[PDB]
This record gives structure tokens, sequence and C-alpha cells, in this order.
């Protein structure tokens, strides 16, 4: 019972270290730390939080009736059933250590700058996609009033086909289909630029499918990249010269 | 849906000189005519009729006059145009094209809601189309707030509705610091009222020697008699005839308030400038005001297109997760797939997190009932279900990273207090920037509006009936059955901080003197984080001490509105504190976070968002950011319905401002698009080419027209009249912004300023640099009430759309970098120097030291991007401006790792030379001395209004800052502001920061 050398202690650490430790972890995962204000920090994980007992001493209770930390600890080790231990388990020296945590730090930039590039790729064509489906629903209403165009020169022209039929005015019935062919054909142009904006989309909609699939794919390679260069760079801090 | 682009067709940002338009006759011909960019409808209308007569059955054709024009706009609607006088280029059609109609249905409403559609950017139809009980609901309810508002505008006409258009600028307190009425000659302000005078309108100065605690009604008695005189002087007919206004700007004196008490009189006497007044008849004024009227929409005429209690349902939760559509991921890349869920109350879990079983990536089918260990009649009233599809893979030994992939929030009981049922379909989102928990509870609640995403299939329990939450008589039924070392216990917890560890002791003591809490009421966010709220015997008990609580400061109770107390009786508490205590000022100064914290809210209906909108209703100045905070926001997703909604409301009940708002947004719209054509199709062109285009583009009739004669979205006091054009330009750097001049048009802007200058910026995200020049605001507020002058001189900040915003340009400013350019060390001291000789040297060596201070201890507690000569500026006067703040809180600790706080602002030797007026050993100076010391003041000045600092940035959480995600985000300012320390050891903390910075230097006397 050294209970400086302890597994749980971990001394000068923040909440929000200890918040990080304490994340997804099951009911009875725990840690001893130094208060934030000597006096000791005890966090408990208990139905998906992160429960604050306060550890008491005069000579956690009214009456402190536990003698070491180790021993009340222990004593209720809403059971304290896994501890957060202080061996994540390379390098024995400092030359080698910088060495591997440069090497670390390279990397991490190299992979936080390409995740930088992919999400404002992932971005610029979310918006796009945007525009094209806006673009879409436009051309489809702009269709439908050339249309209601055809049905209103229809119900209009058939009356007065016949009255120039019988007035033999084949020069007056020509201008007349002249119109209706001059309709048809904004409405086959407008029909083709839909149909070419509509495999614009489709390409650009599995362009995006990929870019999602590929940052789903570095997340968590960034986010291990990190937890590992950040580790290195405590080691370095501990296995070197400290004081204020 | 809202328009992809400002350009003037789709993908064609400008319409060329002479364009062909497509004209479809109601005799159902098509005719081609050619049209100039800026002809108007009434021009194309006559030419179109004209050549129809050279067209097949003409005869069919009526009179121009009994015709219109729809087409397709950009925003997809078919628009009818009857406001013929309107511009081909400012049409916004989708296509060259226009159909010739018959006017029907209701001209004046149709008009009113393309007016309101315009200003949204969003058609008003598309609300009329939603399915949602909740949203015709809304729309229907919240009319009430509108009707209620436009009544108090005619109350007491035309004075309600001056009171309407310009409130009163008004400090919270009549009360004057000290080093404010110390500036005052037995306290008496030497003011200069004007006026001008018919028919020439020629300007007489009247200097009066008045009292500060002078109401606006004796500063004209005193005008008066100062003029006329007591031999033939007993004029009160005056008090009614007369009214104050600013020179230069449409700030006016129309309240009974001392008018030192006015913020432009306020800031004069601390200036030491002389406050120039122009008296004018209240007349002149009150016909200048149209008569605001309200009309009830066409939907107002329309309705909306077995029963248990919860605390009578004997079982457990559960949900049945069914399938998802799909996930996009690697299947190499990752191993398996899983729905991780929880039940939150705010962003803390009621019970455990529960996962469903891992499946393949290809088969994201699970069919399995999850159970929850909570009792359902324990489910609170703001319990919610946070869920997101998670990926999983264990290649590197015992060791797996979890990834979610896309997340969903729904509430567990409805806007009518009924507990989902049956199968539910939920959209779900794409994973925030920066995000790495694998749930989202801070994140919006209900289904992605964009359905080509993943899907996720749920199922609740169907009880044979409609379960319904207990009624507010049901739940005081159930909580009528359950000494000085603790009162000083109490006193302490209530001091701490709002981010302040409660340990689970200290939760256990303060739920057992919940009685005792009432005597300090300032305890209340403490006990409501000590209720257990996953027991309904607790909850219910905690609602009948919150039903007759006393209210607290509006600054305690805006921290009851943020993600961590969603219950509705405690939001409740929360809105009736700020109806009573919160002032139109501070309504102003926190305005950024009370719309941010709307999103928190469970339902669209609540008393925040009617509160919110009824003082938007009431005060055109509040109106006016209002608007503008939330129109920036609608290209976001996730608050686009709401923020429609809401905006759809506010523009039906604002009257007259409406117009002056269309007038704004059209401005911004021509700016966007002009920007946009410099960023993409004109990007690889000089500066000369550019600007050769810009002019050539501005001097445009339709550019003329809608650049200039507006009010300025910066300030709508400030009236932006023509054009300065060859004071316009766009900047050298690789963003391209403008810098755009306009005259002021006020008649006496000689007294205020004669040109109003703005940056336009296209393509940068201006929101963060706006949170922290309100920050700066309220800080330099904070030290001038407690009596430090610390210029900060806060320059105008706005984001008006996606990357899109305006920040206020101040006038001879230089970077150092300039300075230096055209060197020493001394080289600043110099240029300082020779732009401030003989007497005035002084003011600007304490302008400039002041400033200085303020931005050493802002720049440090907020810790802002490093300081260098490019992002620091001062003026001609001393006063030193910060521009580019970029990041804040702890950016670098995710890039770098390296845990400590820096000091973004460490002073060079440059800089120490100025402030010891050219000494050597500059530290040693009694100059260095005072500098020290106005950092301290300014230092515990913000740490002592810690509680304010930590709630305004925790109502940004669900903004979209990375830095400013969560909790421990904010804990960058707990550290800085050293909140776990006592005053003294705080001070030799940030002693000790400015030390190590500076290499020694820094200071003090332990009791002096
Ligand atoms: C408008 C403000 C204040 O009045 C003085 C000038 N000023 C500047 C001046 C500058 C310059 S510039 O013009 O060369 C460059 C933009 C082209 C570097 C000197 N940048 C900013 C700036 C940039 C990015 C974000 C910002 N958040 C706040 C200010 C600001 N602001």
């Amino acid at each position: 019972m050294s209970l400086q050398d302890a597994e749980w202690y971990w001394g000068d650490i923040s909440r929000e270290e200890v918040n990080e430790k304490l994340r997804d972890t099951a009911d009875g995962t725990f840690l001893v730390r130094d208060a934030s204000t000597g006096d000791y920090t005890l966090t408990l994980r208990k139905g998906g939080n992160n429960k604050l007992i306060k550890i008491f001493h005069r000579d956690f209770s009214d009456p402190l009736t536990f003698s070491s930390v180790v021993e009340l600890i222990n004593h209720y080790r809403v059971k304290l059933l896994y501890p957060v231990s202080k061996y994540q388990q390379k390098e024995d020296n400092i030359e080698a250590v910088g060495k591997k945590l440069h090497e670390y730090n390279t990397q991490f930039q190299e992979k936080s700058r390409e995740y930088d590039r992919l999400y404002e790729e992932y971005t610029r064509t979310s918006q796009e996609i945007q525009m094209k489906r806006t673009a879409i629903e436009a051309f489809n209403e702009t269709i439908k009033i050339f249309e209601e165009q055809c049905q209103t020169q229809e119900r209009y022209s058939k009356e007065y086909i016949e009255k120039f039929k019988r007035e033999g005015n084949e020069k007056e019935i020509q201008r007349i289909m002249h119109n209706y062919d001059k309709l048809k054909s904004r409405i086959s142009e407008i029909i083709d630029s839909r149909r070419r904006l509509e495999e614009d989309l489709k390409k650009q909609a599995a362009e995006y499918r990929e870019i999602d699939k590929r940052m789903n794919s570095i997340k968590p390679d960034l986010i291990q990249l990190r937890k590992t260069r950040d580790q290195y760079l405590m080691w370095l801090t501990q296995k070197g010269v400290r004081q204020k | 849906p809202p328009r992809p682009s400002s350009g003037e067709l789709w993908g064609i940002h400008l319409m060329p000189p002479r364009i062909l338009v497509e004209c479809l006759l109601p005799n159902g011909m098509i005719v081609t005519l050619e049209c100039l960019r800026e002809a108007t409808l009434i021009t194309i209308k006559h030419e179109l009729f004209k050549e129809a007569r050279k067209y097949p059955l003409h005869q069919l054709l009526q009179d121009e006059s009994s015709y219109i024009f729809v087409s397709v706009t950009q925003e997809a609607e078919r628009e009818e145009f009857f406001d013929e006088t309107r511009r081909l280029c400012d049409l916004r059609l989708f296509q060259p094209f226009l159909k010739v109609i018959e006017p029907v249905g209701n001209r004046e409403e149709k008009i009113l809601n393309r007016e309101i559609g315009f200003a949204i950017g969003m058609p008003v139809c598309e609300f009329d189309m939603v399915k949602d009980p909740e949203v015709q609901d809304f729309r229907r309810n919240i009319l009430n707030v509108c009707k209620e508002a436009v009544d108090l505008r005619d109350l007491n006409s035309p004075h309600s509705r001056a009171m309407y258009v310009y409130p009163p600028n008004v400090e919270s307190s009549p009360e004057l610091p000290k080093h404010i009425y110390n500036k005052l000659d037995k306290g008496q302000i030497i003011v200069v009222i004007w006026v001008i005078v018919s028919p020439n309108n020629d300007k007489q100065k009247y200097t009066l020697k008045i009292n500060h605690d002078c109401v606006p009604e004796q500063v004209i008695a005193e005008a008066i008699r100062k003029k006329t005189r007591q031999l033939k002087l007993c004029v009160l007919e005056y008090q009614g005839k007369y009214i104050l206004k600013v020179c230069g700007c449409d700030e006016y004196f129309l309240e009974k308030y001392p008018l030192s008490q006015y913020k432009y009189i306020r800031s004069c006497i601390m200036l030491g400038r002389m406050p120039n007044l122009m008296l004018m008849a209240k007349e002149s004024l009150y016909s200048q005001l149209p008569m605001d009227c309200f009309t009830m929409p066409s939907y107002s005429r329309r309705i909306s297109t077995s029963t248990k209690s919860l605390w009578v349902i004997n079982s457990a939760l559960r949900i049945k997760i069914l399938c998802a559509t799909y996930v996009n991921v690697n299947i190499r890349d990752i191993d398996k797939i899983y729905v991780r869920t929880g039940i939150y109350h705010g962003g803390e879990p009621l019970c455990d997190n529960v996962n469903t079983q891992r499946v393949p990536c290809s088969n994201p089918r699970w069919n399995e009932w999850l159970n929850y260990d909570i009792y359902i009649p324990d489910l609170p009233r703001a319990a919610r279900l946070c869920l997101s599809i998670c990926s999983v893979k264990g290649r590197k030994g015992a060791k797996e990273e979890h990834c979610p992939l896309a997340w969903g929030n729904i509430n567990l009981f409805d806007y009518t207090d009924t507990l989902v049922s049956g199968k539910m379909a939920l959209n779900l989102w794409p994973v925030p920037h920066g995000l790495e928990d694998l749930l989202n509870p801070i994140g919006v609640t209900g289904s992605n509006p964009n359905k080509e995403t993943p899907c996720l299939e749920l199922e609740f329990d169907w009880f044979s009936s409609v379960v319904k939450f207990p009624d507010m008589s049901v739940i005081e039924e159930h909580a009528n059955w359950s000494r000085e070392n603790d009162k000083e216990q109490l006193k302490a917890i209530s001091t701490r901080d709002p981010l302040s560890e409660i340990t689970e002791q200290e939760k256990d003591f303060l739920w057992s003197h919940r009685h005792y809490c009432v005597t300090i009421p300032e305890i209340l966010p403490k006990l409501l984080l000590s209720v257990k709220w996953n027991s309904r015997d607790e909850v219910a008990q905690m609602y009948c001490l919150v039903k007759d609580w006393p209210p607290i400061k509006p600054e305690q109770a805006m921290e009851l509105l943020d993600c961590n107390y969603p219950d509705p009786m405690v939001r409740g508490f929360a809105v009736r504190c700020l109806e009573k205590y919160l002032t139109d000022d501070k309504l102003s100064q926190y305005l950024i976070q009370l719309v941010q914290v709307l999103k928190y809210e469970q339902y669209l209906d609540n008393l925040l968002v009617r509160f919110l909108l009824k003082k938007a209703l009431t005060n055109q100045r509040i109106g006016h950011f209002f608007f503008w905070h939330l129109k920036s926001e609608m290209h976001n997703k996730t608050v686009s319905q709401r923020f429609g909604l809401l905006l759809e409301s506010y523009c039906r009940a604002c009257g007259m401002y409406l117009k002056h708002l269309n007038r704004q947004v059209e401005a911004m719209e021509k700016l966007i698009n002009l920007t946009d054509i410099l960023k993409q199709e004109k990007k690889d062109e000089t500066q000369k080419v550019q600007m050769k285009f810009l002019v050539e583009q501005m001097r445009r009739p339709d550019f003329m027209d809608a650049l200039q004669g507006f009010l300025s979205p910066l300030n709508p006091a400030h009236q932006l009249g023509n054009l300065r054009l060859e004071e316009c330009e766009i900047m050298s750097s690789a963003k391209r912004p403008l810098k755009l001049n306009w005259e002021n048009p006020d008649i006496m802007s000689e007294l205020l300023f004669q040109n109003n200058i703005i940056m336009f910026k296209n393509g940068d995200d201006l929101r963060q640099d706006m949170l922290t020049l309100q920050i700066i605001r309220i800080m330099e507020n904070i030290w001038q009430n407690q009596g430090l002058d610390l210029r900060m001189l806060p320059y105008g900040c706005l984001s008006i759309g996606d990357c899109v915003g305006l920040i206020e340009w101040v006038r001879n400013s230089h970077t150092i970098m300039q300075i230096q350019c055209k060197f020493n060390s001394h080289t600043l001291h110099q240029w300082l120097k020779d732009k401030n000789k003989g007497e005035i040297y002084d003011a600007a060596i304490d302008l400039f030291t002041r400033s200085c201070a303020g931005y050493c201890v802002a720049t440090f507690i907020l810790g802002i991007g490093d300081r260098h000569n490019s992002n620091i500026m001062v003026k001609d006067d001393g006063q030193l401006v910060h521009i580019d703040f970029g990041h804040f809180l702890d950016h670098k600790k995710k890039k770098f790792g390296y845990k400590r706080e820096r000091v973004p602002f460490v002073l060079t030797q440059d800089f120490l030379i100025v402030i010891s007026k050219g000494a050597q050993e500059c530290t040693k100076t009694r100059e260095f001395e005072r500098f020290q010391e106005m950092c301290y003041k300014a230092y515990l000045a913000i740490r002592q209004h810690a509680n304010l600092f930590i709630n305004l940035f925790s109502m940004m959480l669900g903004s979209g800052m990375p830095e400013l995600q969560s909790f421990d985000d904010i804990a960058y300012i707990r550290k800085t502001l050293a909140l776990d320390k006592t005053e003294q050891e705080a001070l030799e903390y940030f002693m000790k920061q400015m030390n190590d910075a500076h290499h020694g230097g820094w200071t003090t006397k332990m009791d002096w």
C-alpha cells in the first residue's frame, strides 16, 4: 500500500483529462487525483455519468474512519470495480523518444492537412448537390409551364385550323404550325438541359459518397495518431528536468 | 428552396447588355423579344404586346393592362410580378422566359408574401406545404404575439410609433461612474444645441450649461431661455412641440431619461467631447412615421390539416432499432457498424447508454429491442433519445477505434405532451467537424430534411392508447408527499462559477437544504443540478420550489436557458426573470446568445421565442439585429425551418421596417454577386482589370439604385447615402474584400462623420470575429462601470450569411508593420510623436497605454490568435485596434498538444518605448507601473464577472465553432481567470504569465 506508486492514483491531472479517461466506460470504472483547489477527488463512473466523490482527512463521511487513501479505496474495491491503471505500455532513452515524437508529429500534421482538404471538398460537394437539386426543381416547374403552353396553343388553334382550311388560307395555317414547332423544340432543349443536369447530379452524388467514405476512414486514424503524439510528448515531458 | 447563388440567371452571374426573352402569350403563342438587361416590366410588356400583333391569333389578346408576367425564380418558385417597375436583371429568373397571365387571387397578400419571402431568402409558400402539425400550429399560434405588439405601437400614437422606430439609446442605470462624474464641472454638462432655421436651412448653435441629470424637456427649456430670455418667458408649451436628435445620425431623445443616461451623452462626457444635439419639431418627426398595419394571414382563417397518464404505465423503457437504409464506409477499412443510443436530460444521460449488436456495413439491420435502465413514469418532460450509427475497427492489439457516421436526436414526448409510439423513420445528419464523441446530445431534434441521407427505422412501445405526460395539478399532488456551518457552505456554493465541480456530497447537501435555498435565490442553478432528473419524486418537488422561487438577476437567469437546463419549468422561470429585469440595453448586448439558445429549445412554440419576438416587434433597434442574426443562419439546414417561421412572423408584424430591410437585403445580394464574379470568372485577373470591371458595374443604374439610399446593417441609426465610387476599392489580399465608402446624408454629418466606411467580406466565416468583438464590448462596459477608462473602441462586425459579413472600417488606422515599413525600435514612438506634436502628446501616449492594457487582459483571458505587427493597428490619436482575431480558447492544444495558457499579446520593446515616453530601461518608469496597475485592475474586474462570461460562452455550444463545441472547451476561461483559486493567487498567476512571457519586468506592491 505505497499510495503514491498506486495504479489508480494519477495526482495532478485535470477533470477534463479524467472525463477523457472515463468516456464510454462501464459502471464501476474509477480513478483518484489531487483536488482542483492534501485533498483528493475520487471520480466514479455510474449511469453514463462521472460522479465526483471528495475525500476528507483530519486524522469522505462525517466521521473519517479510514487511516489512508488505499485503505478507503480498497474497502470499497455502486462498487469500485475497474481502476484506470497508469499502465499504457517503448524507447528507454530521450534521444529515441524525441526522434519518434518528431516522426509522429510529422505524420499527424500531414494527415490533418489531408483531412482539412477532404473536409473542404466534402462541404463544396454538399453545397453543389444542394444547388443542383434546387435547379432540377426549377427545370421541373419550367417544363410544366411550357407544356401548359402547348395545351393552350392546341385548345385554341383547333378551331382556327378548321376556319382557315375552309378559307384555304395555307399561309396562315403554316404560321401557326411554325410557332408550335418553335415551342415544341424549346421544350426539347429544356428537357435535355434537365437531363444533362440529372446525370451531373447522379455523378456528383456518387463523388460525395466517396469523400464521406474517405473521411470516415481517416477520422479514427487521425484521432489515434494524435493520441500517440500526445503520449510521446508527455513521456518526454516526464523523462526530462521539471520545475516552476 | 433558397437560391443557389446571387446571379441574375441560373449559371450566369451577370446578364449581358441585351438578352433574348421567351414570351409565352395567353393565346398559346411564343415570341422571342430582345430586351435590355435593366429594362423594366412596364417597358417589356408594352414591347411584347406591340410585337404580338405581327403574330397569329392576336385577336384573342386583351389589352396589355389586363395582364401580368409570371416566371420561375432561382428559388424554383413561380412568381407573379405585380410590381411592373422591377428590372429584368432584379427578377432572379431561373431561365430567361416570361409568361403572360391574368392577375387572380388576393393581390395585397401575394405582394406582402413576396416581400417577406425576399427578406428571408425563402418562398413563404414552402411553409404552407409542410405536413408537420407543430409547424402549422406555430404559424397560427405565434400571431397572438404579432397582434399584441402592433396594438402596443398604436396605444399612444404617434409617440408609441416614434418609440418603436427611434428607441432611446440609454444605459441600464441613471447612476454615473465616479471617473465620468469627475469630468463634470459641479455636475454640469456643456451641450451645443443646433437649429435648422427655415426657409434657407441655416444652422444656429447655442452652448448650454445644464445639469447632467436634466431630462430632455429641461434641455429644450434652457435653449428657449438662452434664445429669448424672467422678462416675458413662461412658455411651458414647448413640452410636446420639440424633440432632440444627435447631429449626424438617427438617434433621438424621445424618453424622460437623465441626459447622462443616453449613451451618446455618457460617451461624450467620458471622451470629453462636446455633445452636438439638434432641436427639431415633434410634428416634422411624427409626419415621417407611417401607420404600421398588421393583417391576419389567410392561413389563420383555416385549421391544421383513449388516453392514459405517463405515471400509470407500469413498465421499463425499451426502443426497437429496426434498420438503416445505408451508411458511407469503406468495407475494408471498417469491421462492423452498430447503433449507439442514450436517454438524455440536457447533456447528461438519465441512465447508461445502450448499444445494439454489431452487424456488417453492407447489412444495417438489427431488429433489436434495447432496454433502458429507466422506469417509464420516471421519464422527465424534457427527456430525449440521442442516437448514432457508429463504425468499429479492432486491428491494433485489443484496442478498437469507434467513429460516428451519422447522428439524430428525438423528443420522447411531443409539443402536445404525447409520448412517442409506433414505427418512426429518422433521416440522420452528418457528424459536425471536430466532434469526436459518439453521441451529439447538444445537436437539434428531428429528421434531416435531406431525404438522400441514411434513414434509421425505429419503433416505440404501444400501451393500447395515447400516453400523455401528467398535468401540473397531478404533478403538484405527487409533491405534497415526499445549522450555521451549513449556511456559510450554501453561500460559498452560490458564489462558485457555473462550470465549477459539484461533489455528490454537495448534491446531497444542496437537496437537503432545498427549502433554505430560497434565502439565497442565486443557488437555483446549483440546486437544479443536485436534483435526480430520472426520479419523478424529486422532479415533482423541484417543480413546486421553482413555481414560487424568487426572481434572479438576468445574468444568472441566462444560464437556465443554456443546453444544461432543458426543463420547461426551469426555462419558464428564466423567461419571467428577463420579462421583469432585462433592460433593452442588455437585451441588445446579449442578443447573439439569446438567438443561439433558441436552437436548444425542444419545440417551435416556447416562452423564449415569444418574449424575443415581442421585444423585436416593440423596439426596431432590437428588431434589426434579431432579423440579421436569424437571416445569417438561414443557409444552415439544422435551423432553417425554425428560423424561417420566426422570420415570417417578424416580417408580417414589423410594419414599414420590412421595406428598409428589403433594401439592405437587395444591396447585400448585389455585393455577393459582384464579389462572386471576382472570386470565380475574374479570379485570375489583375487589380487594375478587376477595378475596371468593379467601377463599370457599380456605375449601372440598377447597381446605383440598390447600393445607395439604405440603412447600414451594422447600425440602423446610420444612413448610407451616395456611394463615393472614387474611394471604393478591392483590397490587395487573396480574399479580395471590398472597402466601400458612402456619404452620410444627414443634414449635420460634419459633427459626427462625413463618410461611412465598411469592409464587405465574402468567403471567410466572420461569426467567431463577431463573437470576439462582442465579448470585448462587454469587457469594456464592465471596466467603465468599475471606473476604468481602457478605451477599447470595439468596431462593428456582423455576419450576414454563409461566410458573408461586414466589418466597420476604423479611420486613420495603420498596422504596426505599415508604420515600421516607412527602421529602428523607436520608429513607432517617432510616428506617434510626429502625429501628436505639442500639447496633445500626453493624451496620445495615455490613449495608447490604456487601449494597450485593455488588449493585454482581453487577449490573455480569451486566448485569441497570436499578435504581430500586421494584426495590431494604431490610430493617429494613439488608440490601438486589433483586427483578425482568428481562433480563441485552446485551438492550439489539439494541434500541438503542448498543455499551457499563452500570452497572445507580448509587449515588444517598440510598445514599451511608447509607454515609457522614449525612456531607457522602460520597465522601471512610473508609466510602466501605471500600465501594470491598469492590467491588474482589468483582470480582476473580469474575474469578478466570471459567471457572465462562462454563461455567454455556454450559450454558444451549438453554434458551429470547433473550439466552442463542449463545456470542456470553456475550461480555458476557467484557467486564464484562475477561478479554482483565490483573488490573490489568481493575480499572482496573471503576473507570472506576464513575467514568463516578457522575461521579467512585472512587479507589484504586496500591500504597498
Ligand atoms: C475593418 C478593420 C477595422 O478597421 C481597420 C481596418 N480593418 C482591417 C484591416 C485588415 C487588414 S487589410 O485591409 O490589409 C486585409 C483585409 C484585406 C490587414 C490590415 N484586416 C482586417 C480583418 C481581416 C480579417 C478578419 C477581421 N476581423 C476584424 C478585422 C478583420 N480588418
